[PDB]
């Protein structure tokens, strides 16, 4: 029953500031303590603040203490982080997460249930840049024991994510798309692969449906076989 | 602070094997740990509170035990949605977290197919070469991938990518780029990347001159 | 009079 639903995430450029929001539902907000916790790319998991029922006390952890500041408006069943003098190293996914809630009162001290679903913060300089998509063409290089492939390209985009369709016929062996690597440049890049039987080769004709939202483009990218 | 440490940091089971999941605190902390499902794209999933009080929404397969500075969480019996991430929290002093222990489906040995592209014209055109080499359904993940050009061996320039394991085969796929720029691209002819891996007979080599 | 962080937050 209970839901939370965070909003806010973007990009950002290192040194400015930004405000997440979360909105509760499914159970009585203002009876309930709520955190901030965040999943770093590399790291793992790390707790961010927490924030009384009330709002009456503020923990907030070291690394964040100064920068962050967690509030909550009841009324609303919205929980707020402003986050200020963001840094590369607070590129995260964050999540709002209701502090347990007992209604016996058991125990003396308190961990979390509920998670939200989190919402993606990404600072760094780089500009929001929409994928350049190459064909990775078949040919007799791309058969392996009666399996063809062929691919698309998706070349130096900011931020994450893009999403690769097909279009699949009914013995495609396989549809895989890789995650993002991180360039030098600051872009990412990944490809995205479909298998099909070695002799639809020069059959059938495959188009990838390329999809950065971030950017608000879309990218139809024909896939045509090689003599080689 | 508390630091958290779960043993093994990765396993690999089978669909109804019982697995065992260490954690250990640097601290007493009695009985305040916590115990947490994760998947790739989703939210995480309270399993195990108060080290052993399994919630009401958590199937009785899971279990957990321990006090102080010792903890396990216990599947009794793997099912197909039980392979996941599993994170260790304690709430004593403030609030961390384990690094998460992965639990693998195990799998008879799957040899991969191995596929290499050419870089298209359109990319040259835009000044840089990519050379694509692929890896689909082998397991277990182990495996070489080695690019060569002119028979020389590269490194420092290839770019490496698994996708997580399928949820059908429970098979690995790997993706290694080689991206050069346009000029040096034309200085050489031979493209390969060979490949090895404990299901192939023998190393498989995929290579392609410049310009056929 | 702040609680300890880790006491009960409802």
């Amino acid at each position: 029953q209970v839901q939370l639903v965070e909003s806010g995430g973007g990009v950002v450029q290192p040194g400015r500031s930004l405000r997440l929001s979360c909105a509760a539902s499914g159970f009585t907000f203002s009876n309930s303590g709520m955190h901030w916790v965040r999943q770093v790319p590399g790291k793992g998991l790390e707790w961010v603040a927490i924030i009384w029922y009330d709002g009456s006390n503020k923990y907030y952890a070291d690394s964040v203490k100064g920068r962050f500041s967690v509030s909550r408006d009841n009324s609303e069943n919205t929980l707020y982080l402003q986050m200020s003098n963001l840094r590369a190293e607070d590129t995260a996914v964050y999540y709002c997460v209701r502090a347990y809630f007992d209604s016996e009162n058991l125990y003396d001290y308190y961990g979390m249930d509920v998670w939200g679903q989190g919402t993606t913060v990404t600072v760094s300089s780089a500009s929001t840049k929409g994928p350049s998509v190459f064909p990775l063409a078949p040919s007799s290089k791309s058969t392996s024991g009666g399996t063809a492939a062929l691919g698309c390209l998706v070349k130096d985009y900011f931020p994450e994510p893009v999403t690769v369709s097909w279009n699949s016929g009914a013995l495609t062996s396989g549809v895989h798309t890789f995650p993002a690597v991180l360039q030098s440049s600051g872009l990412y890049s990944l490809s995205s692969v479909v298998t099909v039987p070695s002799s639809s080769l020069g059959t059938q004709t495959y188009i990838c449906n390329v999809n950065h939202k971030p950017s608000n483009t879309k990218v139809d990218k024909k896939v045509e076989p090689k003599s080689c | 602070d508390i630091q958290m440490t779960q043993s093994p940091s990765t396993l690999s089971a089978s669909v109804g094997d019982r697995v065992t999941i260490t954690c250990r605190a640097s601290q007493s902390i009695s009985r305040w740990l916590a115990w947490f499902q994760k998947k790739p794209g989703k939210a995480p999933k309270l399993l195990i509170y108060t080290a052993s009080n399994l919630e009401s929404g958590v199937p009785s397969r899971f279990s957990g035990s321990g006090s102080g500075t010792e903890f396990t969480l216990t599947i009794s019996s793997l099912q197909p949605d039980d392979f996941a991430t599993y994170y260790c929290q304690q709430y004593y002093n403030y609030w961390t977290f384990g690094q998460g222990t992965k639990v693998e489906v195990k799998r008879t040995v799957a040899a991969p197919s191995v596929f290499i592209f050419p870089p298209s014209d359109e990319q040259l055109k835009s000044g840089t070469a990519s050379v694509v080499c692929l890896l689909n359904n082998f397991y277990p993940r182990e495996a070489k991938v080695q690019w060569k050009v002119d028979n020389a061996l590269q490194s420092g320039n290839s770019q490496e990518s698994v996708t997580e394991q399928d949820s059908k085969d429970s098979t690995y796929s790997l993706s290694s780029t080689l991206t050069l720029s346009k000029a040096d691209y034309e200085k050489h002819k031979v493209y390969a990347c060979e490949v090895t891996h404990q299901g192939l007979s023998s190393p498989v080599t995929k290579s392609f001159n410049r310009g056929e | 009079g702040n609680p300890d962080p880790n006491a009960n937050p409802n």
